[PDB]
């Protein structure tokens, strides 16, 4: 017998879902380009709370960035008659540096009237804090990965009687197997001291001074790639290329491995490329290597040389937005944005970021965007044959035409022996710093 | 794969075949091409045998196909058209003969046959392509 | 259609389509299936390229009409050299449908503003988005601490050439069409204008507008100027730029080198997410002032 | 391509596919399609089986490439009782595309992962999955008062061959690889290792891993142990097991039966929501303990 | 004239919204097979809150579980001089059994100190509480089907002086018309008596314990499945083949009623399998029905006799995690994981259900899905021919082949003369007890 | 199958499918495949339409089965006047796969509820949704301040015949079949009935539910009264309808009209959100009221 | 690509061959359309040559496809149809000839051939389609 209109019901399932197995988003797919789907992603979390559920995930954190933590171990309100607790919140995993300048449920409070005793959460698995023996040494629990603070003799006085909600500034050292080798500041300075002293003041210039205070902290940006795909279990990782800072990026757990990665791409634009089986990070450029005229071109699928994609002008992100956090002051979600002066009649695409990062850095990097998606509005589709096969996925192409020799970017390469590409048009001028002044 | 026997004699006037290649190809719209081979080889692929004889040959020619046949034996192919090389270029064909002396060994291509009768004794069938499998 | 109906019921009709682009610069073109050149408006509608005319759909949801457009690109047609450097891009049509025997028998389909334009093979397709693309698109304000206007905005009127502050000067060093070297660098501060607009008013990119930035003077008033974009047409090195000045849209920047600080339609304080979860404990500073 | 380009930017080429699939277990397999059998490592690359090699995929993104490759299966070759039983799950293969003439022309197109084969009519069909598979996954604990690690793992070390933990035991029994009687059953407490990994390295089952239940003797030390799935080749009752011992991944089971408490990488309190919300009230117990 | 790119338009809509009208997600897709394509399903509910708005739909729930309940008809504040109200909280519908152990925002606090009156919410329709003679007889609302708790003369006191969330466990008999026949404890009963006393104490043997206290409430598993095909108005319903408790599930108003029911099927693993036009709620076992051999197998599409598919390795679902309620403590919501030992490598799909079970019952359900999910990879394609058609879509194939002899479950049979199948590779020894020790 | 097995193991079958589908009125509609009229119930089974039956599918999840079911309409049949009007809505089928045999050896593939049915061309297609198509679909009640039930229902019984509430005069001057002027409008107040059932019982629309509104009596008791939708079949003039009494699903409508006010399922004070976050000020009116 | 032979020499009547051009065409549905080419050249696009000859030399012929042939190279081509121009238009031909004299070398559009026989010496293939690669 015949079939029905469920030709269109297994056209679906699984009819495409063999797709996606094998495979704000406004300004987030324009930035990939053609590329790939871009997954959802940094979400930025504002008044951050600690939950103290069975159910929340372990944070990861790459620098100084304050996160919330969650209660392991309270002891019951102890009454000295007006209250006291014995807390022990977990930050975050892996051996970190050390936790300065808590502050809970309001503006601010100072460390040296608590007892907390912090912990690196080390492999090394630190012992028992002994403020634990409230349980005993018998069912003390010894946290191995997670750095837990706990707390002791808290008054809960000030802030009302309730628990407060505690944020904690935390410094976490970039580790994995690519971090030990070629050690940044972290552990590579190896003694610095020259301490400038020499006693509302000068500090103007401390963003071009030489000395070392805070920044010290921040973390390349090769070897927190590397921690994903070492955790990730990718270690034929291949990340010489980057040059970037990170200063404090946040991802949850179970925030899919790669969802956290897109988010750096979006900031430091880099390509991901995977040549050869490196997975090679580059840095993006525009350092062409092609160099193809229109001669050099195969015939496509469509039976055309080169075609030339021009998005709508409806569509082109007239205003584009962030979502950083602070990164110098009381570290709290801020917001820039970059208008062109022609077009700012509509089209707002913005997008959150959950890393740290300062204020002229910022207006830098929406001002960045806006140029690019604006560029990146033409994509070409060519085939190029396999003469010159050495063209890998990420690589530039001159392309000369005989209007215009526009440069092309490539993405989508799906050879079979004859290389057919999708493009987009990419311009060296976008990845320059932006040289604007600060706050 | 068997050794069995070369075929039934009789082979009509039409016995097509000649070699293949796969050599996939671009064709560079704006100028020359460039294209590959990955074989070294080539499929002699025979096609368009017919037998005529009497239906006595009939029989002996239908379990051809069936006894040693199957579908994935041998049964050692006849050329009317160790290693032979072709000097007639300054290149060379230098290709190898598993069996001896223009042998061939083959498959036929064909999920069933089609045996006809044209007269009380004429037994015909119009073609058993094959392609020599190694 | 309007009082064509008479033409219409009668099975004999005659309607051949036809239609005209007005570009974002003045001058419109002219397209029609008529095989003719014709015109009813002063147009000159040129059967010479476009007009294939695909499947116009409609629909009462706020969702845009679409049609394709199949076309030829040539000289006296987009030429498509005018089409990549950055022009047609909001390009108005009209969508006709006129009579060839008598053009005053004729109506507009739509109305529409031409998306997408995919050109390839000697030819262009260009879709045809409805009158609602706009709807579909975010607009608004974040309260952000910058500015939130462009220079010429309503919300934020300058009177952009009240005195010296545009440099009107003519090109030339246009180079890499991203550097240009501009002869009368000298009349202002070194990094005056930062984000401004450099309209080109002559030559090859004419009417066409890209971003500043890195505004230079290296020696003698060279001023050296970078853009974040290339034009897309090569200016020739004698064509006539303005460039209005550059506003890094901030409270000091905007008080201190422009005057009008009034017309900010920004949101400089904006205290934050901590102070307002945040409890007032009696310590320390707790007298009125600034919070900053 | 590495420096080949000599030999590919003539059009007279002759590059053939050929691809090497490490499995799980060390030995590899070949793959070309020379039709004649090549090998340039010490893989002995043979086209009786697999290449059929169809477009290669690629992206910037972090989505993964892909490659169907289709293929046969035979005795010499996967054979599919191999690959139903288990293997080849996370099998690394490197496509490689060589020259026939010289081998030493030859580069990598991709280094694969090979997720989703599918096999049928005589046939394999295997979706080569691409280098970044791992990510776009989810990876994280969840704070919950089991422990997370399994017994070999870094977070928790714990020399798992320190004493007489380990039943070396060879197998008799196998029934419907389900069941196992095991000959020497005896040594160890009754339910010792209850979630425990049955690694059988003789056989048929060679190095194949499957996890235990119901760790119950019924008399003379007999030891019949159940698992949770079958081991998809069946055990021939003379293969050769070791049982690690099973860990409840308890805090209780953690420190008796095992000495390694410190290495816990659990959260036993973990007080929940209706603490976090409690104002304290003045009543009753509010002094300092276990709130266990 | 021709037909432009919404070739693809017309393809989507309303080319593939026909599809979906005629039929974490990362763990409930695999659990119900090919099958059908699994909906959302049970975020659960943790910090039950109760919101007095117009908005919020009629909870429903089956046996011991908190539940938030909602203000309808409070007075105005009362001044003693220290303020007193007259609530009414309407937790859930139907006639329900008495609820107790009322604890407010925070801990507890003891239902003697209250004034309240509960109210089964009969169908008899239960007359006004005469607390509602504030507003009169003749505006009294005398609600019938809602099971609402009045509380009167309350002191807002201790707790602040606003109004405290209040909680409150309810026990709730299954109904419906399968439930009246077949009266299982919660009528079926009709008498027990026989309390043991004979008087911290020996509660070691309460999991074995003859004694019928607490586990009294939990309603079977079908009667439950019966009440929902119920509501929804199936009484075609067949339900002989469940054998579960259910001890407290809890869905809202408007969520789907199939979800409802799905998050079920992840915990006791049922078919739903509708042969007839009963709808066969079956539970699932490995008891094979079919015996085919290889020859024995029909001429399919694809040409091919068993077309066997294996997923992915990356994506087995290495560790599998819930978000069950406690059950028999203060009700809150936990987590358990199973690992397992060769990969743990990655892979983490978890998912959360609604329901309320024990502590070595959901490391016994995770524990079963994490076998469960590793041996669904397996799938088969074949036909079967119409001589045996009595295969029902849920029935499970023995499947002899030359090499295995592997059982197949089947799913997504299309036959119009031509039963065509796609199984899934199951085992008989998963559904199992895992004899786990307890909390 | 039940228990024709021995029929169908042997090659030589012969069952021909038929299916029966009872409306939501009594009468039930025959069609089989088999090209000869036969009945196994008292259902006589027509090969006159209906019948191509292509594709049953099955699902072990919630999703419904489907089966298009391609066939013809006539007078005899379906004939599509009847099918407009909303009859065939909830129509329940049963499929069966009899031999003809013998039609003592059938079964019943699904029991279906006939959701979609497209006509067009002089034919009909019609989706048979499966078993579980009331499964997917939200049902519940939202503490609203109206009733939540219908007057028939048993949260609220009426007893809906207990005194002169109902209006049981026939029909005149049907008009558009949205007007109807009843000869019989006096017996009643003014606006009795607003939200009721116009139930017809006689002629072209038997048994058809349509809802009033604009019960207005102009003149010597008229009591022209509109309806929401019109009944999809034109009644004649002389039918006899029956109007149930109006319920505004109201406190104060339910009470004053009604004596159900016990009865009432519904939720009337339900006090607010800004009642829920708000602290007691000690200020103005704080004794215990009605807060209303 | 090779400089090996033209070719044997016998070709049957119906050796059929003519430029061809890529000729990128937009057909405006208006009416008149412009078109243009990227070649500035023609590919010769040689078709249906014939061997016929006795079986002695078909063994030449065979290996002629497989020895200096393969797919992918030049063996240059004998046209019975260093720059000739076309004179006859006040245009020009003007078009290049990298072999002397009419030599067009050229690739054979077959995967594979099919020799036939037709009797005791009849040697016989059908077509063997080139296109001129430069
Ligand atoms: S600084 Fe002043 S002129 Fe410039 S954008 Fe802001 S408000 Fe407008
Ligand atoms: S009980 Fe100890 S050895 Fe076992 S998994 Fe937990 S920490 Fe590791
Ligand atoms: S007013 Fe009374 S009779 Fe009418 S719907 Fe409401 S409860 Fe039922």
């Amino acid at each position: 017998a015949t079939i029905l209109l469920s030709a269109a019901g297994a056209a679906i399932g699984g009819g495409f879902g063999g797709t996606v197995l094998g495979l704000g988003r406004v300004i987030d797919q324009r930035l990939l380009g053609s590329g790939s789907q871009s997954v959802e992603t940094g979400r930025v979390d504002r008044l951050r709370l600690s939950s103290a559920s069975e159910g929340e995930a372990v944070g990861r954190l790459w620098g100084r960035m304050r996160v919330a933590g969650q209660v392991i171990w309270a002891t019951r309100f102890f009454e000295s008659a007006s209250y006291s607790l014995s807390l022990a919140l977990a930050l975050c995993e892996g051996e970190i540096l050390r936790v300065g300048r808590v502050w809970a449920d309001g503006s601010e409070i100072e460390v040296s009237g608590l007892n907390m005793r912090v912990y690196r959460g080390g492999e090394d698995q630190l012992p028992d804090p002994k403020i634990a023996a409230v349980e005993g040494a018998e069912a003390a629990p010894a946290y191995r990965g997670i750095a837990y603070v706990v707390l002791e003799d808290l008054q809960l006085a000030p802030f009302g009687n309730r628990v407060p909600q505690f944020t904690f500034e935390v410094v976490r050292a970039a580790q994995g197997a690519l971090a030990e080798a070629e050690p940044d500041l972290t552990r590579g300075l190896r003694a610095v001291a020259l301490i400038p002293g020499t006693g509302w003041s000068d500090g103007e210039n401390y963003a071009r001074g030489h000395w070392i205070s805070g920044r010290a902290v921040a973390q390349p940006l090769a070897s927190v790639v590397a921690e994903i795909c070492g955790a990730a279990g990718i270690t034929e990782i291949d990340v010489s290329g980057l040059y970037g800072l990170v200063r404090g990026y946040t991802m949850t757990g179970d925030q899919t491995g790669r969802a956290g990665l897109q988010a750096l791409m979006l900031a430091y634009g880099f390509e991901a490329l995977e040549r050869d089986g490196q997975l090679v990070f580059r840095m993006r450029d525009g350092r062409v290597a092609a160099d193809l005229a229109a001669a050099d071109l195969a015939l496509g699928e469509g039976e055309a040389v080169v075609e030339t994609v021009r998005a709508a002008e409806a569509e082109i992100a007239g205003r584009v937005r962030l979502a950083y956090v602070e990164a110098e002051g009381d570290f709290e979600v801020k917001a820039v944005e970059a208008v062109f002066p022609d077009a700012a009649a509509g089209a707002a695409a913005g997008s959150e970021l959950s890393l740290a990062l300062t204020r002229a850095q910022a207006q830098g990097i929406v001002g960045r965007w806006l140029a690019e998606a604006r560029v990146a509005r033409d994509t070409a589709r060519f085939a190029l044959p396999p003469s010159r096969g050495h063209l890998g996925t990420g690589d530039v192409v001159r392309l000369d035409l005989p209007e215009g020799k526009r440069r092309y970017r490539i993405d989508r390469v799906e050879q079979a022996g004859l290389i057919q590409v999708e493009a987009v048009r990419v311009e060296p001028g976008i990845y320059a710093p932006a040289d604007e002044v600060e706050d | 794969a068997f050794h069995e026997v070369r075929f039934p004699a009789n082979l009509s006037f039409g016995s097509v075949g000649g070699p293949e290649r796969r050599t996939e190809i671009v064709t560079l719209s704006s100028g020359h091409e460039e294209r590959n081979s990955p074989w070294a080889h080539s499929r002699r692929h025979y096609d368009a045998g017919v037998g005529l004889r009497s239906l006595d040959d009939v029989e002996r020619l239908i379990a051809f196909f069936e006894a040693r046949g199957g579908q994935l034996h041998g049964f050692r192919w006849k050329d009317w058209a160790g290693i032979v090389s072709f000097n007639e270029p300054p290149p060379q064909g230098a290709r190898v003969t598993a069996g001896f002396e223009f042998d061939v060994p083959v498959r036929f291509d064909t999920d069933r046959i089609a045996v006809s009768v044209q007269s009380f004794q004429a037994g015909d069938l119009p073609q058993v392509p094959v392609v020599e499998v190694r | 259609p309007e009082s064509l109906k008479a033409h219409l019921q009668g099975g004999v009709t005659t309607l051949a389509r036809a239609w005209a682009l007005a570009r974002a610069d003045g001058r419109v073109l002219g397209f029609t299936d008529h095989d003719v050149v014709l015109r009813f408006d002063g147009i000159s509608f040129e059967p010479g390229s476009g007009m294939t005319a695909k499947a116009v759909l409609q629909g009462t949801g706020l969702s845009v009409d679409n049609t394709e457009s199949y076309g030829a690109l040539s000289s006296e047609a987009i030429t498509e050299a005018d089409l990549l450097a950055g022009r047609y891009d909001g390009a108005a049509v009209t969508v006709w449908l006129v009579n060839w025997a008598d053009p005053a028998m004729r109506a507009v389909i739509f109305r529409g503003h031409l998306g997408e334009v995919s050109r390839g093979a000697g030819a262009f397709t260009a879709e045809l988005r409805g009158l609602t693309a706009a709807l579909g698109q975010e607009q608004g304000r974040i309260y952000h601490p910058r500015c939130a206007a462009v220079l010429g905005d309503g919300r934020c009127r300058f009177d952009l050439t009240k005195d010296g502050y545009a440099l009107e000067a003519a090109l030339g060093g246009v180079d890499e069409a991203v550097v240009l070297r501009l002869a009368e660098g000298a009349g202002f501060e070194d990094r005056w204008f930062e984000k401004g607009r450099l309209v080109v008013l002559d030559g090859a990119a004419a009417g066409l507008i890209g971003v500043v930035k890195n505004d230079r003077l290296q020696a003698d008033g060279s001023r050296l100027i970078e853009l974040w974009q290339r034009l897309g047409a090569n200016p020739v090195a004698g064509d006539r730029v303005r460039i209005e000045p550059g506003c890094d849209k901030r409270a000091g920047t905007c008080r201190l080198k422009f005057d009008n600080f009034l017309n900010f339609r920004g949101f400089p304080h904006i205290p934050g997410e901590d102070w307002m979860v945040s409890y007032p404990v009696q310590s320390g500073t707790n007298d009125g002032g600034s919070l900053f």
